[PDB]
């Protein structure tokens, strides 16, 4: 990004969790546990994104 | 990332710094050291004074 482009800790901190999230539940990294990407937060994604 | 909208349009307004100003030249009189004329021994007139 270019240094014009302005954040906070806390914003870009959950930018980057959820950019993770998105990342482990659609299969794009592996080994992740299909025993915790099914908890309730999880399976609630298109409200909790 | 380069801080653009969706059609491109930048979103911060730049700056330049205005050129400083015309300039004022002057022109001056310039004057040098000039001598005088010399005196010579006299001639003996044939007349009176």
């Amino acid at each position: 990004v270019s240094s014009a482009i302005k954040t906070t800790r806390l914003a870009e901190a959950i930018a980057g969790i959820q950019l993770y999230i998105n990342r482990a539940l659609n299969r794009i990294e592996p080994n992740a546990r299909a025993d915790v990407s099914t908890r309730q937060f999880f399976t609630d994604w298109t409200v909790n994104n | 990332r380069h801080n653009l909208s969706i059609d491109g349009q930048p979103l911060s307004l730049a700056i330049y710094a205005e050129p400083t100003d015309p300039k004022a030249l002057l022109t001056s009189m310039v004057q040098a050291s000039q001598g005088g004329s010399a005196v010579l021994p006299g001639t003996l007139s044939l007349y009176r004074f």
